[PDB]
């Protein structure tokens, strides 16, 4: 019932500001690999050892986390949490390398799958730094959740990141819809590629 | 000082139970709160619940309940969580956290290292489906478990070959893709991609075309 922005990033020394839309509000700092640790704690207050850079509010339905002065080690995965509910979580980058736009390749399902009563869009992603998008299939203009596999960010051979999303559809309802689109977001930049049966 | 140490890593089949320890120390083990977060492989963090380890009261998860089972042992201070009916998409790392004190209950300030559960099932044989033009590729779908070898032409181009990380579907197979950017050259060039899974002992070449 909580839900987070999918991409935040700056530059060293900058801030970034995370929204928590859904009584108090917590926040967690999870490093890839580790486990989560408390970095804010009641709305605003601060357990011991957390710098007072970090610092959060709370106005309306909407908590901010709030991070001045960023460091390479506050490149990590960032939660809400109200009680038990936990939110979708905000990828923070402190943008270590230039900034890359995502490269998009999406394919249609093969003439091959169809005759096995199956088909799978396969949306390609590359090339894109920070490592954090925000793929939403559009089928005619209307989102769908189902059927929806979409990979986490990958570290590529040049320091960028990869990542690969999948829409497993029927061949009944591929040839019904007009088209299919795989947008994804990067911080605001949202980039559409659309592919059409036949 | 406070500590919370888990059980080594399982790996589990379809159907069956795993039960995860979580040894407590340094701390009043009754006076504080234990819950259970599991969290899948590049997902975000699930409440289970949580237990009492004075009165030994237990208050799961709605989805959980009648799945998962919590415990406690006092005399050596070590909290239990079994999940029965395990399936491909219970595969998650599951930590054990502590609440701060009576009456906070929620901001765990301390978190166990995690237990990573592997829940294992069906191997199968990849299925590969060309992916036509520019850009071509092959889809391997379907396939368990990790990893698959995808080359060309037996190895013969290496410049442009991009193999995606595969995806763990809700099945629990995984799908990975590899493209390769041509000049497009199309009609002069054949392209045949070359997959190996050792586990299975499936080796099919499929020759993509527009």
């Amino acid at each position: 019932a909580l839900t987070q922005p999918p991409s935040a990033s700056g530059s060293p020394g900058q801030s970034v500001t995370i929204s928590c839309t859904g009584n108090y509000v917590s926040w967690y700092q999870q490093h890839p690999g580790k486990a989560p640790k408390v970095i804010i704690y009641e709305v605003s207050k601060r357990p011991s050892g957390v710098p007072d850079r970090f610092s959060g509010s709370k106005s309306g339905n909407t908590a901010s986390l709030t991070v001045s002065g960023l460091q390479a080690d506050d490149e990590a995965d960032y939660y809400c949490s109200s009680y038990e509910v936990f939110g979708t979580g905000t990828k923070v980058t402190v943008l270590g390398q230039p900034k890359a736009a995502p490269s998009v390749t999406l394919f249609p399902p093969s003439s091959e799958e169809l005759q096995a009563n199956k088909a799978t869009l396969v949306c390609l992603i590359s090339d894109f730094y920070p490592g954090a998008v925000t793929v939403a299939w559009k089928a005619d203009s209307s989102p769908v959740k189902a059927g929806v596999e979409t990979t986490t960010p990958s570290k590529q051979s040049n320091n960028k990141y990869a990542a690969s999303s999948y829409l497993s559809l029927t061949p009944e309802q591929w040839k019904s819809h007009r088209s299919y689109s795989c947008q994804v977001t990067h911080e605001g930049s949202t980039v559409e590629k659309t592919v059409a049966p036949t | 000082q406070v500590q919370l140490v888990q059980s080594g890593a399982e790996v589990k089949k379809p159907g069956a139970s795993v039960k995860v320890s979580c040894k407590a120390s340094g701390y009043t083990f009754t006076g504080h709160y234990m819950h259970w977060v599991r969290q899948a492989p590049g997902q975000g963090l699930e409440w289970m619940g949580w237990i009492n380890p004075y009165s030994s009261g237990t208050n799961y998860a709605q989805n959980f309940q009648g799945r998962v089972t919590m415990t406690r042992d006092t005399s050596i201070t070590t909290a239990y969580m079994e999940l029965s009916r395990l399936r491909s998409d219970d595969t998650a790392v599951y930590y054990c956290a502590r609440a701060p004190d009576y009456g906070d209950r929620w901001d765990f300030d301390y978190w166990g290292q995690g237990t990573l559960v592997t829940v294992f099932n069906q191997i199968k044989g990849p299925s590969v489906f060309p992916l036509a033009p520019a850009a071509l590729g092959c889809l391997v779908k379907d396939y368990f478990p990790e990893p698959v070898t995808v080359s060309w032409n037996s190895g013969a181009l290496t410049s442009g070959v991009h193999t995606f990380p595969a995806v763990l579907q809700s099945s629990g197979l995984y799908s990975l893709s590899s493209v390769v950017t041509v000049p497009s050259s199309l009609g002069t060039q054949t392209y045949i991609c070359n997959v190996n899974h050792k586990p299975s002992n499936t080796k099919v070449d499929k020759k993509v075309e527009p």
